[PDB]
RNA sequence: UUAUGUAUUUACUGACCU
RNA sequence: CGCUUCUCGGCCUUUUGGCUAAGAUCAAGUGUAGUAUCUGUUCAUCAGUUUAAUAUCUGA
């Protein structure tokens, strides 16, 4: 995300699998991470959609509910035509909070 | 290895830009070519300073903000200053009392005047061309 | 030794069973009691430090 | 009921405010406190800027709150390095 | 026949009146005229020995 | 905890300058951590302008070393008699002088 | 008088977070 | 010219009045990633290191 600067994206080739967002993060854009003007569906790679990882949230990794989208401001900057935006690592937040 | 500002100023077709650091580059001729290419804008003045680009704005006190004229001709500044000044007299007793028994219609200015001020009376401001980069003084040199 | 600090904290925590308790003074008293609970050795070193060297 | 000896309150009271409005009023109150103390001290170098922070003007030093200014009255004695500017003011004692 | 002002601890009246001096507002707010009777000594070493 | 940094000490000095002596809730009303008990405790323990918080003399030390033998504990009884009177400045003197009489 | 290294508060940022 | 008193003005505590049991009580915040700012604090001549340039090392 933009808030947690240590989160890294997957960035491999985007397949045909449509991204999903959890119930806690519905309406969030994936890159600019806002709520308004969703314009373009999320296509995620086949390694980040395999088996146990199907229909899972792009950001949280929770169980997905609705489809994921990019903003218009991510679309017209063509930040959707890079790799798949599946946030891979879980780092330094929601880990120490689990230990707290 | 680093041939000085003498010869480097002699070689270049526009010698009027080569500075005291351009000798210390890693490719001087293209640096003073791109420094003398046509419509570029230069590096900001504070790349070599010690003052973090605006920590020299310390002790000077400046006016708050001039609203543009089309907004000032709606009376919003006078209504807003009036209710700020009336609110500076309130205690927490009445600030918590008129939180639950609110008098409304304090401003209620109109909608046609505001629509006219942004749409009928829109003023083009005074812009600038793309070369006029900003340095630290730049408005106290109004002497030009 | 811990078996006596537990007795002292029970004999002091007994004085709070109604809970219209005061602004700081007894809320910070039972805050001290539960900080002595969650780390008995920290409080038990503080007692020895208070108990050799503090007399004002 | 003791209608005489119950802890009283008045009607239409609106109640005691939350923590945000209370400590905002604490910050405004403390601002008025420090302003009147430097007014009594008649300090000519206290400046408040365009955004509600405090500046030692001979010092040219910024300060977030009130006790950051009025604990900057002891270190870095330019406060007596104006003896040089007083020597430029008058070439003698 | 003139009167000093009031340097109270609660006033809620005309002027709370803070000059630089007139803050202790007493002798020293406390004195005991020898501050100790000496018989303490004639007890203390008497226990010490 | 009662840490009492400088940016509350100087505000306490300003508050006692404004409000007064027996009026402590009204000046604990502007400190965001402190109660009135802690305000009394510091302004009589550290910030009082009568406190001679340095300058260990020679008369008061020969005074206290056979004043803290009369009543052996009790550094709040012999604090006004010495008049160093912070009641732990006395305890600082007494432990420092029984280190220097031991070494 | 720009300035460092640090002990060190106070403010401030990211629709940060069960 | 000097001295004492009187009256007018230039003026440097004026807070809402007093009394009760100081009338009476009260006043909770986290964790994470980053910045800014005070206070404390300290600041002999080569050679190469390094830096836009400057400022550590070694040298006599
Ligand atoms: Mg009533
Ligand atoms: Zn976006
Ligand atoms: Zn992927
Ligand atoms: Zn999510």
């Amino acid at each position: 995300a933009k808030h947690h600067p240590d989160l890294i994206f997957c960035r491999k080739q985007a397949g045909v699998a449509i991204g999903r967002l959890c119930e806690k993060c519905d309406g969030k854009c994936v890159i600019c991470d806002s709520y308004v003007r969703p314009c373009t569906l999320v296509r995620i790679c086949d390694e980040c959609n395999y088996g146990s990882y199907q229909g899972r949230c792009v950001i949280c990794g929770g169980p997905g509910v609705s489809d994921a989208y990019y903003c218009k401001e991510c679309t017209i900057q063509e930040k959707d035509r890079d790799g798949c935006p599946k946030i891979v690592n879980l780092g330094s937040s929601k880990t120490d909070l689990f230990y707290e | 290895n680093r041939f000085t500002v003498a010869e480097l100023k002699q070689l270049v077709a526009r010698p009027d830009v080569v500075e005291m650091h351009d000798v210390t580059a890693q490719d001087p001729k293209l640096l003073v070519h791109l420094k003398a290419t046509r419509n570029s804008v230069p590096v900001p003045r504070h790349w070599c300073f010690k003052r973090k680009y605006l920590q020299g704005k310390r002790g000077i006190e400046k006016p708050p903000f001039e609203l543009p004229d089309f907004i000032k001709r709606t009376g919003i500044q006078e209504m807003r200053e009036a209710l700020q000044e009336k609110e500076e007299q309130k205690t927490m007793k009445s600030k918590m009392r008129e939180k639950v028994r609110p008098k409304m219609g304090k401003i209620d200015i109109d909608y046609q005047k505001l629509h006219d001020a942004f749409f009928k009376w829109q003023t083009k401001p005074k812009l600038t061309i793309h070369g006029d980069l900003y340095y630290e003084g730049k408005e106290f040199e109004t002497r030009l | 030794d811990t078996k006596l600090l537990i007795l002292a904290l029970e004999r002091l925590k007994e004085a709070y069973s109604v809970k219209s308790r005061l602004n700081q003074s007894q809320r910070e008293e039972l805050g001290l009691i539960e900080q002595a609970y969650d780390n008995p050795h920290e409080a038990l070193s503080r007692i020895k430090r208070h108990l050799l060297t503090q007399r004002a | 009921m003791d209608f005489q000896h119950r802890p009283g309150g008045k009607t239409g009271s609106g109640g005691v405010a939350s923590s945000s409005e209370s400590n905002r009023d604490r910050r405004e109150r403390l601002r008025q406190l420090a302003l009147e103390t430097i007014d009594i001290n008649k300090d000519p170098y206290f400046m408040k800027n365009h955004l509600g922070s405090y500046e030692c003007k001979l010092c040219l030093t910024l300060h977030n709150n009130e006790g950051s200014y009025l604990a900057h009255t002891q270190g870095k004695k330019h406060q007596t390095n104006l003896a040089r500017r007083a020597a430029k003011e008058a070439k003698e004692a | 026949w003139k009167i000093p002002p009031c340097i109270s601890n609660w006033k809620n009246a005309k002027g709370y009146t803070i000059p630089l001096d007139k803050r202790l507002a007493a002798d020293g707010r406390g004195l005991q005229t020898v501050h100790i009777n000496e018989n303490f000594a004639k007890l203390a070493e008497a226990l010490y020995i | 905890g009662g840490v009492w940094r400088n940016t509350e000490d100087e505000i306490l000095k300003a508050a006692v300058m404004k409000y007064g002596k027996n009026q402590w809730s009204r000046i604990a009303s502007l400190l965001h951590r402190k109660s009135a008990k802690q305000c009394k405790a510091r302004w009589y323990e550290w910030l009082d302008p009568s406190i001679k918080k340095t300058e260990w003399s020679r008369e008061e030390e020969e005074k206290l070393l056979h004043l803290a033998k009369l009543m052996p504990t009790q550094w709040r009884t012999i604090a006004p008699i010495i008049g160093r009177t912070a009641a732990q400045c006395l305890e600082h003197y007494e432990f420092l002088l029984d280190k220097a009489a031991q070494r």
